[PDB]
């Protein structure tokens, strides 16, 4: 009437909710690794022909 | 409890309705949305043709209507007060996954071809009867998912 | 699909569509057509989104030079505004658009060597968008291997100089014309490679078509130019023609053995997709017309980043119409006023 | 490898096949059972995250969608300031999708009560345990893809409103018909869980 | 949102009272409204010299809306007296309340009965227990549904104010009444259900209290099988109501383009409108749970801020503590006046703006028009 | 300016720089623009001309 | 239950008819997708070529009913008391015609795209166009005849 | 241990209060990230725009306050001898407010970023972007109020 | 069932038979894919080279029916009470001709377009082209000739 | 062991004390990394600013010592005979301040880089620039104040 | 039956006869794939040198038949009640010559096309080009020497 005690214990359902919580974690860390800083605004050149 | 009727049958039964619904709505979404990309693209050029341009999206939304009536039919056949077999429990997942991918594929095809169909429709008037013809062969792929599923639902009850 | 586009390029593609529908309509030029003088050309042009840019220009001193200059100027500040906000894929893409031009800058600069013309005004006559910060190239003693160290190592033109150094002492007008077409060839190989490996999906094929055309436009134009005044080898001709256009991977070799205009109509015969040189006084009219109807299709993709590359070439096409209008008015050339070309 | 991600999928796949096959040859098809797993586990944990995930990523759909159409709204707002208040209705069809996920959660919370030590694994509360789970991923993911769709169509509506403002009333038709499948995902949620009882 | 057209019902006279009062539900504290009114009262009395003075960038919207803040604080002060919330603390004013049992033990199940009902708003008895949060939000969501539906019908009842004035009795009376009995048919019954079950005593007269919203969905799903027994003649009127709403859905789209005949414009124009309007009622009536949720979030967020900041320093300490009270109050009042007032204020004022826009203007505004915009000669210099 | 001048002299250069405090406007940029004084050394006749 | 007939046996039957459609439907849709973009592109110039070019779309449709006619047939073979042997070979028949349909679906689509734009310049290409495309379509016939051969072996001599 | 109260019941509570902050704190960071880089980008030309364009990073900061106050409440509900019923509702509260917060955090980031660079060109729209961006808060607050409604069920019937 | 012929034995036979068709079809389809688009590209210049250039998709057809002949042959061998020894070695025959047929499918496809475009310029090429295709196709027949030996070992020995 | 306090309980406690410092140190590394390239790029043309605009780099260290002061404090709660309830809270305490800690590391990382370049062109930005990153730096202080509440509860309530 | 010869022993053998071919055939197909692009590219200019340039392609057939000669030889070792010891080495023989052909097939593929492109410009190259790919081919023969030697280890001293 019981599952196997080593890996198949009722703690398995305690393991899956940490896996789901890590799933939406590591997909979210992809976004914070993704972004760029758009350097073009930050420094401005001489550009003798325009001004 | 009977041997043929275990207690975890509501899992697979409710797996079916879930898979039948949202995968249908996924096909219905991108079927509509990718066409609207093409619709609003040439709206800037030609204001007039839009009254003929809503035919890809109304044929896209009917897949969700297929996905709904297959989901509303199989639900309501499930209650705690009666015990239903695992044999009937698996087939709702079968019925669920059948419609769900079928009109997803229908959604994909009329999504992309409905995009490009009204895209260069501004140039010629007469290709309309051609592009609406191939949408009918493209839409019935989701109709083929239902017509077996209704047969698959009436088994085992 | 088109879901992950608006993480970065959302605002930029949003604002460029704003710059799109401010271009001149087909009846717009007809309103400009009837203008008798330049203040008539000034005030009636202010009805569009351009206007108030001709404020503080002058009190009755206007040339086609001044009109072209500011109308170009309001583009380039604004292009540097939309290049200002970009992420890693978009920035180096839009930098490749900039890299596309600045090969014209070095070509024009070395052209000033044999004329011994003034250093101060050659960059004034040159194009401000294509720009690299280190410009000694005219003032130095111009020998290609001595010029090599300045242009290659610092500027991003480093990969584009391969097998390019022949008669490095001379720097003939024809030889500097050789090296730029070699540079264009080496550029378009790279730029096609970029949109192949790294660009989003709906912006691949519209870019590949539109850029491949520009390779083809480059190809047949230099084919005619080599035909008329030059005598070289077919292997020399085959180096100038980029294969990445791919509307004809086969007819480039068939162009190489064409030494006469009957040869080049025969060389472009078997393609049959597009017809230039078909009994037309203005050959470039066919190019610019075909270009705009490509760029017409380019704006019909909504989530493409390829809209801006169409847009730049679109807006520079109308400014030369404006230049054409202002030239015909002041110099009284009435019959060819209606040779302006715009789809929008 | 050439990619660390797709190799991991290939590596996690092959060990499942091998482990599952190893139990098969040694005679133990019983040591791996998906059926016993469903009965041993708590009926709360299915129903509970069903409440949590449904209202959870219905928000994500609304958030991701307004992320799309918000950027396109303010993009063409540089030329025409008239758009943002006139096309403000666009983000409402994106935002009301999250309300649908909310009213799922207030009607599911009434199902959520305590049970005795016995009758945990009776068929009645087991049904309603799995009900709130599958209704949860049903309506939530339905509200997710609705936000995808209505967002990018709402994006198109912004730049198409810059020219030909008479066209704008013709381009909202796909948007209202796009929001239908959001509501259709809603009504099937109450339909499937409505037959379910409370936790006794 | 847009300029009203010529000789049309203006939306200003609703918005004078509505926009602050709809805001007033959204937090509604006596404490926060007092601080809100005080800042606004300093603006109304300083007006004669400060309009001559140069304004900042954020000061522009504030000073031109000096009255829509000041009228707003009065209402929020009223709603605070209804909820009995002064910086997340109750009143203890009237002493009617509930009656507690006389003897118990510490940490025991302790219920209570009423000797009477509290005359104005809630009473103090629902302060402490976390189960009183359950009574609070169950109440406040029904507050949202009740007044907002009346507010929708109040906006929609002013549709006939302009149509009768346009002599449009030929057509739009066939437009109005199908729209009315669709909305007021379904959600009017759902509203009047809530009012009816509050009067009916389900304890003294032993009957099960039926489902709050469970009676809604089985009306559609089942053809008049209730099983909850709210009313004896409930069953007969339910199917009558369900049909007559459903019969108006063809009766709305058919009668207006019918002429004694369509261009193809108007038939499409109605069939987009009536399908929109069908989903509009179920969406925009349910869209008023903004009003409940923001009110629920606010008061509890102030509660824990009272708990975390004050009650640490509020515990007795002799020498450091009288300095700790000075310190943590400066950590208390700085957050709750700068962050919690302004951020939730600027949040909730844009919802009640939205709530007044996308729900009411759909009923008021049938179009747009031209502003009056006359030209004048004024001091205009900008370099 | 330095890295181009190192390549044109092939390593044997002598370079030093002296900074500028309170720098000066001009017509073209109309703006406070920092400067440095530079000194290079060479023996070649046309080299210095280069 | 019986050792020959366990209670989890029709799971392999229910997935067998399920997988028969989903790879066929994704097969047929991808085929008419890439063929569909080809037809509309080549007809924007030289119009009125329609009914000659729909044969890649029509043959994309024919593989779809190949997927349906087998799946509805194995649904008539499903049963609660059925053997665990019968559940396998209908899944074997399910995966056969399904993946071969998706295989041919790739084949129809890419030949359809590059094909029909070629017919605009060369009107003589069309005689080869059906001849190139049926050798993609007979692959879809092959998955059917092996699956219907298996479904005949379903009930035969089964305890 | 016991059938009503096993010993792995506090796991879902400790991870529930953990997830409640860190998912919103990621969103509040990314909300601060793209809006902050936009402010630093656009006001280098225009000084006076600094104080009124700061409102996305102010509104992004509220999302951490939302994730904090729910994480504080479940912390007072923890105990060693704890029901499995009250265990999951703490995790059910935790991820609900959590991933709603980052999703709201993602929205405030981009719409703040596109807002402040748009506000330099058109001075009319900074009223209009605040109108959009307040919707990007409160859907994260929807994840809060569902967590409050689940937290109400905690201490009542613990058994 | 029994230890020598358990009930999971036809699982390896059913998907073993399924593996025969679906890999050789996907091989044939991929072979027809890149070679067929080579046909449509090269025939717009001149029609007459079509019938000389149809030989790869014929060879793609032959490697498909190689997978058919074995799967038709294995279908008569299946049963409920067969050995597990004969269950596995037919899966060996299923994979062998399947993936080898897939291998030539990679071969004939990428050889075909490079062949057919070069055959436009050089009429001397095609005689050498089919001599390339034989060593691609005899590679595919190697899978059948090994799989045909396994099925003779199936029915030979049993309990 | 007992049912309440097993032998595998300090495994969740030990890696929680590790997770407290590691993810904050990664945040402090990333925060110092992109602000470091932010400093060293823009101040070589304008040297005098380096004492002034270094405040992204030092506030990157501030979230690091947040991760330390929890980790040294949860170290005093470890023991062999401890409850699994104590082991779970230390897991929650580490991941709270840890993963929020790197979020502050990512946040003030790019803001420090983007801030210091814009402050070089316009000196009016720096007075406003630090005001942005404070709202990102208090995110790490929130991660501390949650873990501080869990650690106060860990030893007190345990019956065993 | 016994622990020395269980019933799941022929699974390791049946996968050996397959993997002997399918890794070898996929490897050898890649050689004729990339060399086929090489031959078709150069012979449109220089037709005459085609006949001396199939020596990459025919040698890929030689490594292909290496997979057959082991697989038909290891096929004769199978049986109903074989030992599990002799089951293991049949894949061990198979996997060795399997992947080594995939190794050597990559070798003569990549050196093949770049070799024959050089033989177009340099007529004296190919006498030197073929002798190094022999040293790529002897890599493929090494997997055959070890697999034949393990197959001798199979049926002797089994019990």
């Amino acid at each position: 009437d019981i599952l196997s005690s080593i890996w198949t214990e009722g703690l398995l359902m305690c393991l899956i909710v940490s896996a789901l919580l890590l799933f939406i974690l590591i997909v979210a860390l992809s976004w914070i690794s993704n972004l760029d800083i758009t350097y073009g605004a930050l420094e401005k050149s001489t550009n003798p022909i325009k001004k | 409890s009977n041997i043929y009727a275990p207690l975890y049958a509501p899992f697979f039964g409710f797996a079916g309705c879930a898979a039948a619904m949202v995968l249908s709505c996924l096909g219905a979404a991108i079927g509509t949305a990718k066409s609207g990309i093409g619709i609003a693209g040439i709206g800037t050029f030609k204001p007039e043709l839009i009254m003929k341009s809503l035919i890809p999206v109304v044929m896209s939304g009917i897949l969700a209507i297929y996905g709904l009536v297959v989901a509303v039919l199989i639900a309501g056949n499930l209650s705690p007060t009666e015990d239903y077999t695992l044999f009937n429990g698996f087939m709702h997942l079968s019925c669920g996954l059948c419609v769900g991918f079928a009109c997803l594929s229908s959604g994909y095809a009329i999504g992309m071809v409905g995009d490009v169909g009204v895209r260069k429709y501004m140039h010629q008037p007469r290709l309309f009867v051609g592009i609406v013809l191939i949408l009918i062969f493209s839409e019935v792929l989701g109709l083929y998912g239902m017509i077996v599923a209704l047969i698959l639902n009436t088994r085992g009850s | 699909e088109g879901v992950y586009f608006n993480i970065d390029n959302g605002f930029i593609e949003g604002v460029v569509r704003g710059y799109r529908n401010g271009l001149l309509s087909n009846n717009q030029y007809i309103n400009l057509t009837q203008c008798d003088t330049l203040e008539d050309l000034k005030l009636q042009l202010s009805s569009t989104d351009y206007g108030n840019f001709l404020s503080s220009v002058s009190s009755e001193s206007l040339t086609t030079s001044l009109i072209q200059e500011y109308a170009s100027s309001k583009l380039y500040h604004e292009f540097n505004y939309i290049r200002d906000q970009s992420s890693g894929s978009t920035r180096k893409f839009m930098d490749y658009i900039t890299y596309g031009y600045m090969i014209d800058n070095v070509a024009l600069m070395i052209t000033g060597t044999i004329h011994d013309r003034d250093k101060g005004e050659i960059l004034q006559r040159c194009h401000p968008l294509g720009w690299f910060d280190t410009l000694p190239t005219l003032s130095v003693a111009t020998d290609l291997e001595s010029l090599y160290e300045t242009v290659l190592v610092d500027t991003p033109l480093a990969p584009y100089f391969k097998n390019c150094f022949d008669t490095a002492e001379e720097l003939d007008d024809m030889n500097i014309e050789i090296i730029r077409n070699k540079l264009y060839k080496a550029y378009l190989e790279d730029f096609y490679n970029f949109v192949t490996e790294e660009i989003p999906e709906p912006a691949k094929e519209c870019m590949q078509t539109l850029l491949g055309f520009e390779a083809d436009r480059r190809s047949i134009n230099i084919a005619l130019n080599s035909l008329q005044s030059s005598d070289i080898d077919p292997d020399l001709k085959s180096d100038l023609l980029p294969n990445i256009g791919k509307l004809y991977p086969l007819a480039t070799f068939h162009l190489a053995q064409a030494q006469d205009f009957e040869g080049v109509r025969a060389a472009l015969a078997n393609v049959y997709e597009y017809r230039g040189f078909l009994e037309t006084g203005n050959l470039e009219d066919h190019f610019y017309q075909l270009e705009m109807e490509l760029c017409r299709d380019a704006f019909t993709q909504q989530f493409a980043i390829s809209t801006v590359w169409a847009w730049m070439k679109s807006k520079e096409q109308e400014v030369r119409n404006i230049t054409w209008i202002a030239e015909c008015i002041a110099q009284n050339q009435r019959e060819r006023i209606n040779n302006y070309i715009s789809v929008y | 490898k050439f990619s660390f991600s797709h190799f991991l999928y290939y590596l996690v796949l092959i060990v499942v096949i091998v482990y599952g096959l190893y139990k098969l040859f040694t005679g133990h098809g019983s040591d791996i059972n998906f059926g016993k797993f469903l009965l041993r586990t708590s009926p709360y944990m299915w129903a509970n995250l069903g409440i949590a995930l449904c209202v959870g990523l219905s928000v994500v759909g609304a958030a991701w969608g307004i992320f799309i159409t918000g950027s396109s709204m303010i993009g063409a707002g540089v030329r025409a300031p008239r758009i943002t208040t006139k096309n403000l209705i666009s983000i409402i069809f994106c935002e009301v999708v999250a309300i649908y996920g909310l009213i799922i959660a207030i009607v599911f919370s009434s199902k959520l009560t305590v049970a005795t030590a016995e009758n945990m694994y009776s068929k009645s509360n087991l049904y309603t345990g799995y009900s709130l789970f599958w209704a949860g991923i049903t309506v939530g993911a339905s509200n997710l893809i609705c936000g995808i769709a209505v967002g990018i169509t709402g994006a198109t509506a912004a730049i198409s409103d810059a020219a030909d403002s008479a066209l704008f009333v013709k381009i909202l038709v796909i948007e209202i018909f796009g929001s239908i499948l959001g509501l259709l995902g809603l009504i099937v949620g109450l339909l499937m869980a409505g037959k379910a009882s409370e936790f006794q | 949102y847009g300029i009203a057209q010529y000789r049309e019902i203006n939306a200003g006279l609703p918005t004078i009272v509505t926009f602050p009062f709809m805001f007033a539900i959204m937090f509604g504290d006596m404490g926060h409204g007092f601080l809100m009114t005080l800042a606004a009262l300093s603006l109304v009395l300083n007006e004669k010299k400060i309009n001559k003075m140069k304004r900042g960038e954020i000061f522009d919207m504030a000073f031109t809306g000096r009255y829509i803040i000041l009228l707003m604080g009065v209402f929020s002060m009223y709603t605070g007296f209804l909820y009995n919330d002064i910086f997340s603390k109750t009143m203890t004013i009237f002493k009617s309340g509930w009656k507690w049992p006389d003897h118990w033990k510490k940490g025991e199940s302790i219920t209570a009965t009423s000797v009477g009902t509290y005359p104005i708003g809630l009473d103090w008895a629902w302060h402490g227990t976390e189960n009183a949060l359950l009574f609070s939000n169950s109440y406040k969501m029904k507050l949202s549904i009740l007044m907002g539906f009346i507010h929708m019908t109040y906006s929609y009842f002013f549709s006939l104010a302009n149509h009768l004035y346009f002599n449009s009795m030929i057509d739009i009376i066939g437009n109005f009444i199908p729209g009315l009995l669709f909305m007021q048919g379904i959600f009017g019954y759902l509203s009047v259900c809530i009012v009816y079950k509050w009067a009916v005593d389900w304890v003294k007269d032993g009957k099960p209290a039926p489902g709050l919203l469970n009676m809604l969905i089985n009306m559609f799903l089942s053809p008049g099988t209730i099983d909850d027994e709210l009313y004896p003649h409930q069953a007969k009127v339910q199917v009558f109501l369900l049909l007559m709403a459903l019969v108006c859905i063809p009766w709305l789209l058919l009668v207006k383009p019918l002429h004694f005949e369509d261009f193809g414009d108007i038939m499409i124009h109605q069939v987009i409108h009536t399908i929109e309007f069908c989903l509009n009622c179920v969406s925009h009536t349910a869209s008023y749970l903004r009003l409940w949720a923001l009110s629920l979030a606010h008061a509890q967020l102030s509660s824990v801020l009272w708990t975390m900041t004050i009650q640490i320093a509020f515990g007795f300490r002799g020498f450091v503590g009288v300095f700790m009270t000075v310190a943590l109050f400066a950590m208390w009042f700085a957050l709750t006046c700068a962050v919690l007032v302004l951020m939730e204020g600027t949040s909730a004022m844009l919802h009640s703006l939205r709530l007044h826009w996308v729900e009411s203007m759909s009923k008021f505004f049938v179009g747009e028009g031209l502003p009056y915009e006359p030209f004048a000669f004024e001091y205009k210099d900008m370099e | 300016l330095e890295q181009i001048l190192w390549r044109v002299l092939r390593g044997n250069l002598f370079f030093k720089t002296v900074e500028i405090e309170q720098p000066v406007y001009d017509v073209k940029t109309r703006e406070y623009k920092h400067k440095n004084a530079f000194i290079v050394f060479s023996h070649g006749d046309l080299i210095i001309k280069r | 239950m019986t050792e020959l007939c366990p209670v989890y046996a029709p799971f392999f039957g229910a997935i067998g008819c399920a997988s028969a459609i989903i790879f066929t439907s994704l097969g047929a849709a991808y085929g008419t997708a890439k063929s569909g973009v080809g037809i509309c592109a080549t007809c924007v110039l030289r119009p009125d070529l329609l009914f000659k070019n729909i044969v890649p779309v029509i043959m994309a449709g024919i593989i779809a009913i190949y997927g349906l006619v087998v799946s509805v047939l194995v649904c008539y073979s499903l049963g609660q008391k059925q053997a665990l042997y019968t559940g396998f070979i209908q899944l074997g028949a399910g995966l056969s015609v399904g993946l071969s349909g998706l295989a041919a679906g790739f084949a129809i689509g890419i030949v359809g795209d590059a094909g029909v734009r070629g017919s605009s310049q060369q009107p003589r290409l069309f005689v080869g166009m059906i001849l190139i495309l049926i050798f993609a379509e007979v692959l879809g016939l092959y998955g059917l005849i092996v699956a219907l051969l298996l479904n005949s072996r379903a009930t035969q001599d089964v305890v």
